[PDB]
């Protein structure tokens, strides 16, 4: 299983990428996904039980949730991977992931609706039904609430961190995850979401196909700073309350900890990565 | 750790109120799901990403989300 940078997809590559997401959002698996994350961003909170979010999981707890989803695009079309985005090359309306043969552009002004590619709401075959509001179409309003994604620079700031994680283990935290998730520092994956706007930036993102872009490059980072530094690991590690251990279960799926999410190869490579 | 005041106000013509209850906010009488960070700054379910410094700021970023919109039971 390869995972490619979405600016290098084939026209196939896109074209079967394209197919079986909508084929999952038909047979009505695609939108327990996009309630399942909000049903965790919505419990998740800093002074208790904390899994997907804003706590030392949210890396091996977003691993997981996209290899499920990615062995559901495979169960319609075993060909396709998930692509990532790097946002800090990739960073304005411009690049192709937003024209109307992938992803589809920004929304229009007026009410934030996406009007092009095959997920805008009069192709008939993208209903927003898992929502916290009236509205049943695909928004999106890029670079509308926060004026510039990520850059590079900004990013290697952000992987030179060698903790992996530190007490209090909340989004009070100092150290790599909660720089990389965003909530202190000059903020890489929580700026994202607000970039796109629309669903994205809501309990409901994953109504947004660019949600597993986006997270499948936030986990390449995790890849990258783990080369970057080999003596680091995750932590914590036994007897934290509210927070999962290296070797306790997570939620929703019980039979799976973060030791056994940490190495990647496992599951994937990517079409490039560093070495140490 | 003490909640914040309480508020009601029209914002953009909507009815928004805050209430400690930890802290309940309704627009238009719909309850709107807010949660508190570490550092005291906020968010809602349609603008989880985005802290801001008051449970009222977080009521005003959705009127502003929304657009319009009714919001829909949580
Ligand atoms: O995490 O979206
Ligand atoms: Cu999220
Ligand atoms: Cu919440
Ligand atoms: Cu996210
Ligand atoms: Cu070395």
């Amino acid at each position: 299983t390869v995972r490619k940078n979405q600016a290098t997809l084939t026209a196939d590559e896109k074209r079967r990428f394209v197919a079986a997401v909508l084929e999952l959002k038909r047979s009505g698996r695609y939108d327990e996904f996009v309630r399942t994350h909000n049903e965790f961003i919505m419990s998740d909170t800093d002074s208790g039980e904390r899994t997907g979010h804003r706590s030392p999981s949210f890396l091996p707890w977003h691993r997981r949730f996209l290899l499920d989803f990615e062995q559901a695009l495979q169960s319609v079309d075993s060909s396709v991977t998930l692509p990532y985005w790097d946002w800090s090359a990739d960073r304005t309306v411009r690049a192709s992931l937003w024209a109307p043969d992938f992803l589809g552009g920004t929304g229009r002004s007026t009410d934030g609706r996406v009007m092009d590619g095959p997920f805008a709401a009069s192709t008939g075959n993208w209903p927003i039904n898992v929502r916290v509001d009236s509205r049943t179409y695909l928004r999106r309003s890029l670079g509308g609430s926060v004026a510039e994604l990520p850059t590079r620079a900004e990013v290697e700031s952000v992987l030179a961190i060698s903790a992996y994680d530190l007490p209090p283990y909340n989004s009070a935290s100092e150290g790599f995850r909660n720089h990389l998730e965003g909530w202190r520092g000059v903020n890489l994956h929580n700026r994202v979401h607000v970039w796109v706007g629309g669903q994205m930036a809501t309990g409901v993102s994953p109504n947004d196909p660019v949600f597993w872009l986006h997270h499948a490059y936030v986990d390449k980072l995790w890849a990258e700073w783990q080369r970057r530094h080999p003596d680091s690991a995750y932590v914590p590690t036994g007897g934290t309350p509210d927070v999962v251990d290296l070797n306790e279960t997570m939620k929703p799926w019980n039979t799976v900890r973060p030791a056994d999410l940490l190495d990647h190869t496992a599951y994937y490579t990517f079409d490039a990565l560093e070495h140490h | 750790p003490a909640a914040p005041e309480s508020f009601d106000e029209v914002y953009k013509g909507r009815r928004i109120q805050g209430r400690p209850a930890g802290y309940e906010v309704f627009v238009d009488g719909v309850q709107l799901h807010v949660m508190r960070n570490a550092d005291g700054s906020w968010i809602s379910v349609v603008s989880h990403y985005d802290p801001v410094p008051t449970p009222r700021a977080a009521a005003r970023a959705a009127v502003d989300e929304l657009q319009g919109a009714p919001l829909l039971p949580f």
